[PDB]
Parts: structure tokens; C-alpha cells; sequence
């Protein structure tokens, strides 16, 4: 009989999961065709450069900034990276503003099982920010570790 | 790394073309209430639906992929989807594509010179991967056209596309290495 | 009984239509602006900017889809272009988001059947961009073939 | 008894115009600002060039962009400009935020004095979209008008 | 009866404080993460990146406010950083827009007394640079005589 | 190629200004229900409507530019939209700015010192599809001053605007060309 | 040019100062029904209301600056907006800024060595210019705490702000010019 | 200044440390209407609550971290939050690893060779940091499971987070600073 709140990832209510799968699934296939229209011929190559800084990791970087409405340092030149960044651009616009209409609704539904927004019903978000900065200091101490290792070795 | 990279891409290739074969064959991608005899919980997949639990445990029966009285065409738009998630063409599009990834990569480990069948497993990789996509569109959209969930071979599936798309990775890189080493080798003897 | 491109429901057709004829108008005269004067151009010469067709297309679609590009216009005459752009793009994108928030209020979760539209737009670009690629790749060693004999 | 139907300047029917005179106001203000805290500064001078590229006219650009949520290819480096751009971010977010929320509903008011959006409710914005185009085209025109007579008097 | 600063009621005021304070961790881990190892260094010597604390106190800032900024983290745990802060700016900002959209929809156009705060904020804070911005040019001044006798 | 650019550029002035031609010129801008003289199907477009079925199918009547009956006048700005419509002022002008880009192509071909006459051309062509979406919005607009659809006249003028714009590139490229090879003999 | 650009900023100097003063003296601000007797039209400015038309025309009576009764000294926020409007406070502080600025120009003209006090011209007239927009956001908040539409004061006083924004930006450039030409000077001299 | 800048991470660390203390050993965190003894203004920390007023004023009573009468039990989501906020993990978690960096500050005080000591400081005073934000945002979420205010342990808290996370900029300076001077030793 009591009243359930949202739940601490109450933040993807306003979309299906099935709509979340798919958007990871659109979003890693956006940035390999990027990875691959931009690097495999051997003519866009100059040890030896390409023309281009799309590599994979670079390509998802920017297929992340374009759908966080965000950008990067780089934007394709191409025609063919241009489509598929102009045709994720396209995609994002649509996704983003079905996603935006509604979330300060989604975010304090009140489930039987104009106010402002309480810190509990961003209290997930904080959360993901503060492990995501937790991880990746962990992760820039691991390679430092791995660094200084290797500069033994080398001096050993 | 030319070999590890190589034995990378034929065992991802091969895992994913396994996985995609399995998950069209099974019949465990959606979980939902229904009936498996021409409201008890049933398992269902591409092209059949079977009952679990109750009394009749074991039948299996063809999806009825026109359901609705009355066959309104007005609206080509159903009909075409409904078309295309009886026919299953994406999927075993996927499966397809898959296969002639890993055939070119067989032949070019047999050739080891013609460079351009790697960038054609590469090629065949992703666009397995896309179909992949269009068909879980496909299917999970003829579905909405009752609590349900997603059995394993829907997961097999979506796990099919993530190593279809590192595999295209893969081989794309491998392609970019031998045209670089083809290069600098013309470069040291000119 | 929206359909499978119902995102397209908050404008109508017309401003559809006017938009991508207006997209086109604002590349050309951007690209005319830009390059176009012989005293843009020093010393086959360079321009003193990057504003060719392709790429005042490039910025006219990067601006109007609220993720910028690369370049951004110098002189007067191609800022006045820039400027008016970038004020419709703000009104017309606004109220497309306004209408859009409207129109979904009609809290139920969206579902994959109303956006399955969009999907399908996405992955036909991605299967175009590759085979424009593979054609521009097959087209160069052609060239490279003819350049060999 | 006819029912009024919105004017062709109806996308600034949401603010009041006091609101507006107002934005234009601090549109100026925060360019001249952000021009004279970037280049009255000998020490920022290097014949002799600036090691910002902050000019009042690229100051303009500079706060256009960032009221139309677009940004250019320059941004201030030193602590007073980034405050300025800073505040200048804030009040955009703030005010673009309250003009847009309900920009729908006030393109399509009838006054007697949800469908979708009409050609007719826009045609003011393409109209001032044509007329800048047109606008553009005539100040370019004119520049090389004048510089062919430049050149001509320098030949002579 | 809103007051002078009720554009900030759609988020509760501990969000706002919360706000503050993830952009100062986000912003001090970002310089961590892409200044602290002495691999990043090459040959004072200079970083292979441009993210100091100043630096990335101004990109978090940017991303915050939908601007951007010039620099981009290109190692990956400043990408992870940068990625994990786009994502609570977007939910932000969107849960932010939303509710000021439901504050506002309690067709009246909106009058100058209901942004007047953010005007005094906007003026204050160009107060507050060009007094930075003088104080600067004073030391520099003053250093320069010095150096001069 | 020179002269593969000239024969582009002067095909598509020409196929641009036959189209615009006959969009201004024919009965086929839109279809809905109304009446052919003084509800059945009827198509119309800038100056006639004509019904397709019925004992008066294939008879036109003037559209009613100015009603005084089902609007009994309006304000200033309804007055000046309907005085513009009904003008046809801005398709007219792209005629016409067509017609006289295709002058000066023309005209350039027998004068090939001349520089600027490519660019003016340019300049006609890009004005000339600017007045064609200033005549289409105006159209479309005034339409609305339940069902309806849009005959191929005004697609023919779509497609003469999207020509006129290539052509004005397809100019000023020659024009930029033509710069670049006076500067090249300039510098030898 | 620079004769050019010294008559130009002592003239809209000039010209801003004679603006605002005139707008902060006349009472032509708003155009509004009210009275004047210590509803009719009237028009009125930062000190006086007066009666136009009707039968008391020219009257003219000091505006109330604290109206409404029971004296609710609860937010102070309200109390504090009313203090502003009624001392007009930034009106003053903005014709006082102008005015240093111009003297400022003036003694410039006369020193024609030392450098900073174009300098300081230039931040004179830009907190004019910011005094001015505090200030009229201060009037039209306190206006709104009945058809009117405002008279040519406000505008003159938006025009003294415009012009007083144009020339900072005329004196920072005269400063930048000089300091440029000093730094050139010196690298010839060595 | 090497000597000014190890003094300014001592005196913070030290500073964050004492406020930090005394904010979780405090009892003014926050002020509200309640009971004390067994609807009064009442102030209020992590673990007691006293009465400001009333005829039981100065009496403290343990806050109640898992009431069965006025919430009869919960989800797991609620339990596992009020188990967090009663165990109170994260600001004890914060001095924690604010005492570590001290200790490690002054150990490369007495230990000047080794570098990674500073590094080691600056990310316990980070971390020790982020687990001030974790923690208040864990006790304000908390108190939502009506007028109330915040007293001056929460602000020390908060001043103590500030303070943390700019010791730990300082500490990471210092060790960028000292591998700089190594590396230019080696150059020469
Ligand atoms: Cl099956
Ligand atoms: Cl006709
Ligand atoms: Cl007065
Ligand atoms: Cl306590």
C-alpha cells in the first residue's frame, strides 16, 4: 500500500530498454563504419600517417561526443565519413529529444504497487559520476604502474 | 601479432556465425503467455512457439505470422513488416554475410597474397552486424504490432553482433597492416 | 495509428520541404560569399578560407543539427550568412523539440515501435557511406592500375 | 469576430519585448567586455600581433555563437575572459532555456479579438532567412565592387 | 510570488550544491588523471596535453553549459572522465529544462522581473573580470618598473 | 573540362527556366475540392482552377484572389499576402532573373575577355532560386488563408529551383577559374 | 586616422553624456494612465508624474515612490528594489561615469604622454555603459511590481548606452594604437 | 616556492582533517521539528539529536536509523541506503583517508628521495574527497526517507571536501614539480 519510488536509475524510464539496447548497438555500429570508411583505403595514407585521425578509439570518442550533443576535436572530412556522421547526427537529434521531453516527469513518478526536483531523484546520476572518476583513476594508476615496470625492465 | 591477430579473427568469426546459426535455429527469444495448441507461459522464437510448465509441456507450434481477422491492406507499411519478420531475411542475412566473411578469410589465409579479401571479410563482418541490427528491429517492432521477457537466443543474438562488429574491427586493421608493410617494404627497395 | 516515421508528426510537410530547400539556398550562398572574389585567393592559387561548396555544406548541416564543425566563417558577408543560419536553425529546431514534447504528452515509456523509423534511416546512411567508399577505393585503384601500364 | 491569427514575428511572441532590448543590450555589453579585458593589455602584444585573437568583431561572433548555442572556432583563454564567456554561458542557458519551453504554443495562439506546426506559423523566419541570404550577397558584392576600384586606381 | 532568482526553482538547492561540487572533483581528477604522470611529460618540460586544473576546470565548465571548449581529452582516462561528466550534464541539463518547462506551463509571455537576477549575475560577473583583468594589469605594471630600475 | 562546364551550366540554365516556365504558365499547382465556376475534385494552380470530374470537369475559372464574401477583407498584413499571391511577383521574378542569367551565359561565349559576366550569371541564378522560395512559401502560405495534394507544377518549380542553384555553383566555379588562370598568366 | 578617432570619441563622449542627462531630467520615461493630483493619460519619468490631455493638463506630482499600505517589511529583497528605483541610483552613477570619462578624454588631450588615462576613458565609459543596463532593468522590474508604451527618455537613454559602449570600444583602441606605436618606436630605436 | 607550497598542503591537510572531525563527531547537521526524549525544533547530526527549546531542551537521543513503527520495514534499496547512512561509511571513509595522506605527507617529509609518496598523498586527498561527496549526497538522500536547515557540521564538511580536493591539486603540483627537476637533472 505504500508509495514506491523511482528507483536509483529512474533516469532511463523515459525510453524502452529494448530502445537503450538498440541505441548501444547503433552507436558501436555508427563508430566502426566511421573506423572503416576512414582508414581502410590505402590512398588516404601518407612511420606512415593518414590523412585522417579516425582511428576505432577516436571514432567512438566522437560517436559518444555527438550523441552527449557534446564534440570532440575532430569531425570527418570525407564524403562517406561525413554521411555517416551527418545520418548519426540526424539520429541523435530525434533520440535526444524523445529522450529530453518528459524526464523531470519520469524522474518523480509515484507508482501504487509542479514541484521541484529533489536530490534523491538525481542521487543515481551522482553516483555513476563519482564511480566513473573513481575508475578512471584507477585506470591512469594502473598504466603509470605498468609504465614504471616497464622503464625497470628496460633499465635492468 | 600478425598471428595472434589472425587466430583472433577466424575463432571471433566463427563464434559468431555459431552463435547467429544457433539463435535462428532455437526457439528461446521471447518468453510470454499464450498457447501452443491449434493462457499457460510458452517460449517462442522465429518460427515457433512451445509451451513450458502446464499440461501440454513439449508441443511446439508455427507461429500464425498474419494474426488479426478482417487482413486490412489499407496500410502497406504492416504488411511489409509483417513480411519481413515471417521471411526472417535479416537474420539469416546476418548468418549469411557471416559465413562469406569467414570463407574469405579461409581463402586468404590460403592466398596470403591478394590483399583486398581481407578488407572483403571486414566489409562482409559489418554489414553482417547491420543486418543483425535491422532484424532485432524488425522482430522486437512485429512483437509490439503482459509481462515477457527475452530468452537466450536473443541474447546469443545481440552477443553474435558484438563480435561480428570487433571482428570487422580486426580485420579492417589487419588489411591497413598489410597495405603499411607493402608500402614500407616498396619504400626500403626503392 | 502514428507510423513508423510519426517522428516527422510536429512540423508538416511544407516546412520539411522549405527546410531542405533553405539548407541548399544557405550552403550556396555561403560557398558564393566565401570564394567567389579573386582577392580571397593567394599565391593552382589557395584561399585564404575553407569555404568550398562541400564544406559550406558541411557547416550549414553541422550548424542546423546542434553539433558544430571544424570551421567557422571569417568575413562579414559569410557571418551575416552564419548569423541568420544559426537564427533559424535556434527558432525551427525549438519548435520542433516544443511540438515534439507536446505531441508525446498526449508517464508511459517510449517504445522501440516509434522510433524503429529513425533506426532505419541510420542504417541505410551507414550501408550508402560504405558503398560510396568502396566505390571512391575501386575507382582509385582503377586509376592506380591504368597509372601502373 | 474573426479569429486573429499570429503575426509574422511571432517567434518572439514568448518574451516580452523589454526582454528582448534587454538581450541586445547585454549581447553589446558582453562583447565590448570581453573585447577590452582580451586586447587593452600591452603585455598580451607580441607588424605586432595579439596572442588572442579576441577583436571586438570577433568578440561579436564570439557572443552570438554562444546565445545561439552554436560556438565559433575561437575560445578565451585567460581568466577574464573566461569569466566573461562563463557568465555569458549561464545567462544563454538561462534565458534560450525559458524562450524555448513553450515555443510551440506560442507560434500557433489565436487571439479573439495539438496538431503539428503550419508553414504559416514559420514564414517570418524564412523570410528573414531570405532576406539575410539576399543581404549577405549585396555586402559582398559591394566589397569586390570596391576593391576593383582599388586595384584599377593602384594600375593607374 | 517567485523572487529575483526563481529561474534556479526547478532544481532543489542541494542539487545545485551537488552540482558544485562534482564539477570541482570532475574537474580536479581530469587534471589528475592527465597531468600526474611523468610519462605524459616530454623534453620546464611540456605536456603532450593541455589539460592543467585551469584548463580543465574551463572544459568541464563548457560541457556543462552546452559550449565546449578548444581542447579535448585524448588519453582514456580523461575520456572516461569526459564521458561520465557528458552523461550527468545531459541528464542534468535535460531534468533541469523539463521541469522549468512544467514551472513555466503552471500563453502569457514571459516579463523582464522573472530574469532581472540573471541580468544582475551577468553584469556583476562582467564587474568581476574587468577588475581581474585591471588588478593583473596593475601587478604587470608594477613588475615592469621594477624590472626597469 | 571548360567546355564540359559551359555545356552543364548552359543546359541546366535552359532546362531550369523551361521548368519555371511552365510552372507559372499551367493549372496543375495543387488539387482539392471546389467549385470551377463562379464540392467536387478540382485542380488549380497560380491563376486558374479547373474541377476534373463532373458536368463542368475541363472548364476554369480566376481564382478568387481578393474575396470579399468568405473573408469580407482582413487586417494589413492578409491584404499585403494577397496582393503578393496573387501578383505571382516572385515566380516571375525568378523567370525572369533565370532568363537573364541565361543572357549573360550566352552573351559570355562572344565576349570570352569579359570576366565578370560569369559572375554575374552566378549572381541571377542564386537570385533566382532565392525568389523561387520566396514565391513557394508565399504560395503555400496564402493556401492556407480538408485533404489536399500538390500537382507536378509545383514540383516542376522545386526542381527549377535545385537547378538554378547548381548552375549558379557550376558559374561561379568558372568564374573562380577563370581568375585562377589570369593569375597564372600573370605570374609567368 | 588618429585625429580622426580623437574627434569621433569626444564627440560621442559628448554626445552619450548630453543623452543620459537629458533622460535621467525629463519625466517623458512611460506613457501610462494614472493621475497627477496631490485615471487619466499620463506620462512620467524617474522623479515626476504629469497629466497630459484632459483637464488638469501639466499638472505634475512627485511619483509615490512607496506605495501600497499595511507596510509588509517582510522580504527585504522587495524593500531593497524600491530603495534602487527610487534613489536612482545607476541613472547617476552612469551620467557620473560618462563624465569622467569625458574628463578623462579632455585631460588626455592635454597631457598627450601618459597613456593611461585613455586607458582609464575607455573603462569609464563601458561601467557607464553597464550602469545604464542595471539601471533600466531596475525601472522596468520596479514599473511591473493597462496599456503604456514608453517615451523618447527611455530611448534616449538606450541610445546613450549604445553610444557610450561605442566609444570604450573607440578609446581601447586609441590605447592599443599607442601602446603598439611606443612598442614600434622603441624596437626602431634599438 | 617549494618550502610555501609543502607548507600550504600541511596546513590544509590539516584543516580539512580537524573540520572533517569535528563534522562527523558533531551534532549539527541539521535543523528540524521533532522529539528528543523516548513536535519541537530539534538540531540534529549523524548519530544524536537534542532539543533546542522547550522544557527538554539539551537532550540528545540516537537517531533512529532503522524505525519499524513509523516505516515498517522496506525494499532492499531503501535498507541498503539506511544501513549506508547509519553505518555511515563514507564520511568516516573520508577522514580515513585523509589521516592516510597527512601520514604520507609527513613521511616523505622524512623521506625526501622516494616520489611516489606525494603522488600516493595527493590520491587519498582526491579520494577522501569524492567520499565526502558520496557521503553527503548519501545523508541528504537519506533525510528524505517541512522546513529544515542545514548547521555548520554539514559546512564544515563541505569546507573540508573543498579544502581536500585543493591540497590534493597541490600535492599532485608538487610531485608533477619534483619529477620535472629529476628529468632536468638527467638532461644535464
Ligand atoms: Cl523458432
Ligand atoms: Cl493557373
Ligand atoms: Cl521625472
Ligand atoms: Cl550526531
Amino acid at each position: 500500500p505504500q508509495k514506491s519510488k523511482p528507483g536509483v536509475f529512474s533516469f532511463l524510464d523515459p525510453l524502452a530498454y529494448e530502445i537503450w539496447m538498440c541505441i548501444v548497438f547503433a552507436y558501436i555500429g555508427v563508430s566502426v563504419v566511421l573506423f572503416l570508411v576512414s582508414r581502410f583505403s590505402p590512398y588516404e595514407w601518407h612511420s606512415s600517417e593518414s590523412t585522417n585521425e579516425f582511428g576505432i578509439f577516436n571514432s567512438l570518442w566522437f560517436s559518444l561526443g555527438a550523441f552527449m550533443q557534446q564534440g570532440c576535436d575532430i569531425s570527418p572530412r570525407s564524403l562517406s565519413g561525413r554521411i555517416v556522421g551527418g545520418v548519426w547526427w540526424f539520429f541523435t537529434l530525434i533520440i535526444i529529444s524523445s529522450y529530453t521531453a518528459n524526464l523531470a516527469a519520469f524522474l518523480t513518478v509515484e507508482r501504487m504497487v509542479t514541484s521541484a526536483l529533489s536530490l534523491s531523484n538525481v542521487a543515481g546520476v551522482f553516483y555513476i559520476l563519482v564511480g566513473g572518476l573513481g575508475l578512471a583513476m584507477l585506470v591512469a594508476l594502473i598504466e603509470f604502474c605498468y609504465k614504471s615496470r616497464a622503464e625497470a625492465k628496460r633499465m635492468k | 601479432d600478425r598471428g595472434v591477430q589472425m587466430l583472433l579473427t577466424t575463432v571471433g568469426a566463427f563464434a559468431a556465425f555459431s552463435l547467429m546459426t544457433i539463435a535462428v535455429g532455437t526457439d528461446y527469444w521471447l518468453y510470454s503467455r499464450g498457447v501452443c495448441k491449434t493462457e499457460v507461459m510458452t517460449h517462442s522464437g522465429l518460427w515457433r512457439t512451445c509451451c513450458l510448465e502446464g499440461n501440454f509441456k513439449g508441443l511446439c507450434k508455427q507461429i500464425d505470422h498474419f494474426p488479426e481477422d478482417a487482413d486490412y491492406e489499407a496500410d502497406t507499411a504492416e504488411y511489409f513488416l509483417r513480411a519481413v519478420r515471417a521471411s526472417s531475411i535479416f537474420p539469416i542475412l546476418s548468418v549469411i554475410l557471416l559465413f562469406m566473411g569467414g570463407l574469405c578469410i579461409a581463402a586468404s589465409e590460403f592466398y596470403k597474397t591478394r590483399h583486398n579479401i581481407i578488407l572483403s571479410a571486414g566489409i562482409f563482418f559489418v554489414s553482417a552486424g547491420l543486418s543483425n541490427i535491422i532484424g532485432i528491429i524488425v522482430y522486437i517492432s512485429a512483437n509490439a504490432g503482459n509481462s515477457y521477457s527475452y530468452g537466450w537466443s536473443f541474447y546469443f543474438g545481440a552477443l553474435s553482433f558484438i563480435i561480428a562488429e570487433m571482428v570487422g574491427v580486426l580485420a579492417v586493421h589487419m588489411f591497413i597492416d598489410r597495405h603499411k608493410q607493402l608500402r614500407a617494404t616498396a619504400r626500403a627497395t626503392d
